[PDB]
């Protein structure tokens, strides 16, 4: 990593609940602070849950509410032993002078503050870009410091992988086409990176972009490695799951057939034999 | 006064007692309005737990305070 | 634009906690809807103790025959420290109120134990919307699928199975508290809307989706289905002589599944392996 950002997928969720939460409950929606936390290494952010800190937003300028913040530090404390303030969240779009005055605020708390942005009414493909943190431009005179945003990382643990999967599309639309549109979307992101990549071959090839000769040489590799197991033993193994899933959907589509018979016969002894 | 003990769930009790009234009255109180054990109850206000040997002397709030209450097994 | 979950109606609130609906019927409540986050909190916690224990609250309201779950948070453990962080719930700014717990069982099943139902039934008797959830951490970790525990339990001196895996030594307890609770069915609700359309970092891994290795991740958990089908179809043969339409649908649940990975894998051998023969 270049600047060793790692934001978590649960700090994304809970941004989007406070601000539908609050939306919900205002009518309109409205701007939302808040505050990371996370473990610092020296270089590291890994950004982790964070927390409400309502603070105040009252007419065009924010108050200094910290000391509810204050309050709720020695309560996470409680249940994350090892976690500490790394920096704040809000909700819009470009950063605004509004922005700068609670960063402002938030570096009494803390020297290295973050600022994530994330911004719900994006109507773009990529997602919102997380934190525009800075390191504080200084000029003489005013200090006039700007953000100089830098990469983030969506590093996830085990429990938020299989979350996040559970919550994401799977299992009247069938499940069918539940389960096969995840797959679609899979192999649809790995058709466009593989045809990226032959492109940047073919313009390799032609003369459009300089020939490195590291590149080609991976396409190479990768090429080479196409055909994944390939042996005889792969197919027999392949071929025995095959088998498996067949008399498991056979136990089963006779069970269906079992439990429509039975209702059938249960129509049929009401219609013709009255005793 | 007259305050008020909410539970977790929000249901609120209204129960009246004077200022010399001791906590093990409060809890009294609590179990003639639904029926709480004074043993299985415990009393929270503005976020810490009231000891049970002290007559609401600093709890001193002539306008009802809002009180919490914490179900708890017996003993732990 | 559905959503609706949300926007906290005091009124009604009041209005249905003040009816009491469910003392009249015991088998009021059937429904629960956990939400997203609720679930990535509860997951993250129960997978942050390892086979270690954690508890915590979980905050919601109460529609009909439905419990709707909004949030969560956990606790620090039975000292004064629970007492003390359960102020959190009404210290914040949250109009949701409180509706039940959550506690994890690492690898002892899902299942309700007598403490547990003893719990349940005090918090039932004196706050009387209250559901227990029994999520399992190991299971959903090394089966890939999350396995809920709403796990409401009955009144005293009242009288009126699905992951059955506990080998030997709790099965004892299962059986003995075992009437004295039933379980609620999940189902889940997204906000839709925001939550929705951020959505899409899921579709950022793209690389566990190709890479499942299913039927073989769960496979104890299919032969437990079937050991459970086997006897929920005697019963229905035993009755016979509506269980068999339950019966049913276990099994094409269960097929399903089965056949979803066998798609699954057959996808995957047609993208990787019938390349470059
Ligand atoms: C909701 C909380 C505050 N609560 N309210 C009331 C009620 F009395 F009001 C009562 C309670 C409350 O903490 N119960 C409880 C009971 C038992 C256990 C342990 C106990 O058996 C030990 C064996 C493991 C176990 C498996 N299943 C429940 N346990 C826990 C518990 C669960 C996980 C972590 C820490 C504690 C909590
Ligand atoms: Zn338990």
């Amino acid at each position: 990593g270049s600047v060793s950002v790692a934001l978590h997928p649960l700090v994304i969720l809970n941004i989007s609940d406070h601000w539908i939460r609050m939306r919900s409950q205002e009518g309109r929606p409205v701007q939302v602070i808040g505050a990371l936390i996370g473990k610092q290494e020296g270089r590291n952010i890994e950004v982790m849950n964070s927390f409400e800190l309502l603070s105040h937003t009252v007419e065009e300028k924010i108050i200094i509410d910290k000391e509810y913040y204050y309050t709720k530090e020695e309560q996470f404390k409680q249940v994350f032993k090892e976690l500490e303030f790394l920096g704040w969240y809000t909700t819009g779009g470009p950063p605004d002078p509004s922005d700068i005055h609670v960063h402002k605020q938030v570096c009494e708390i803390i020297e290295s503050p973050l600022f994530l942005k994330l911004n719900p009414m994006t109507k773009h493909t990529d997602l919102p870009v997380s934190v525009f943190e800075s390191v504080i431009d200084i000029i003489n005179g005013e200090a006039t410091m700007l953000f100089a945003e830098l990469t983030y990382t969506l590093a996830t643990e085990e429990a938020e992988r299989i979350g996040v999967d559970h919550v994401a599309r799977m299992t009247e639309n069938s499940t069918v086409a539940e389960h096969l549109i995840a797959q679609h979307s899979a192999i649809k992101m790995l058709h466009s990176r593989v045809k990226l990549i032959l492109e940047y071959v073919k313009a390799s090839e032609a003369g459009e972009v300089p020939f490195n000769h590291e590149i080609l040489r991976e396409a190479y590799a990768l090429c080479h490695c196409l055909p994944v197991l390939s042996t005889d033993k792969f197919k027999t193994d392949f071929y025995d799951q095959c088998n498996d899933v067949g008399l498991m959907a056979y136990l089963g589509t006779i069970t269906k057939t079992c439990n429509t018979m039975n209702q059938f016969v249960n129509k049929f002894n009401v219609l013709y034999d009255r005793q | 006064m007259l305050i008020k003990v909410k539970t977790l769930t929000g249901k609120e009790i209204e129960i009246d007692i004077e200022p010399t009234d001791k906590v093990e009255r409060i809890k009294e109180r609590v179990e003639e309005k639904e029926g709480i054990p004074p043993q299985q109850q415990r009393l929270i206000y503005s976020g810490k737990q009231m000891n049970d040997e002290k007559t609401a002397a600093d709890y001193k709030i002539l306008g009802g305070s809002v009180l919490h209450l914490v179900l708890a097994l017996r003993g732990g | 634009s559905i959503d609706e979950i949300y926007k906290y109606d005091k009124k009604q609130q009041q209005e249905i906690l003040a009816a009491k609906p469910w003392t009249k019927d015991h088998h009021y409540f059937k429904y629960c809807k956990i939400s997203a986050l609720a679930l990535l909190k509860m997951v993250m916690h129960a997978r942050s103790g390892g086979n270690l224990e954690v508890m915590g609250l979980m905050l919601g309201k109460v529609d009909g025959e439905t419990m709707i779950i909004m949030d969560s948070f956990a606790l620090p453990v039975a000292y004064e420290y629970m007492a003390a962080y359960i102020e959190n719930a009404k210290q914040v700014g949250r109009l949701e109120n409180a509706i039940g717990w959550y506690h994890s069982h690492p690898g002892y099943g899902c299942w309700l134990s007598g403490i547990d139902v003893s719990t349940q039934m005090l918090n039932q008797q004196f706050q009387e919307p209250f559901v227990a959830v029994v999520i399992d951490p190991t299971r959903t970790i090394s089966a890939g699928k999350v396995n809920l525990g709403a796990f409401r339990t009955y009144p005293k001196g009242y009288k009126p199975s699905e992951y059955q895996t506990i080998p030997l030594n709790k099965i004892e307890d299962f059986g003995v508290h075992c009437k004295q609770y039933y379980a609620l069915e999940v189902s889940y609700f997204k906000s839709s809307l925001d939550r929705k359309l951020l959505e899409l970092l899921w579709n950022k891994y793209w690389v566990n989706t190709l890479s499942s290795s299913s039927l073989l991740t769960n496979a104890d958990y299919t032969t437990g289905q079937v050991f459970d089908l086997s006897e929920k179809l005697e019963q229905s043969e035993a009755q016979l002589g509506d269980k068999l339409a339950k019966a049913t649908r276990d099994s094409c649940k269960t097929t399903i599944e089965a056949i979803h990975g066998l798609m699954s894998q057959v996808i995957k051998d047609k993208l990787f392996n019938q390349i470059n023969i």
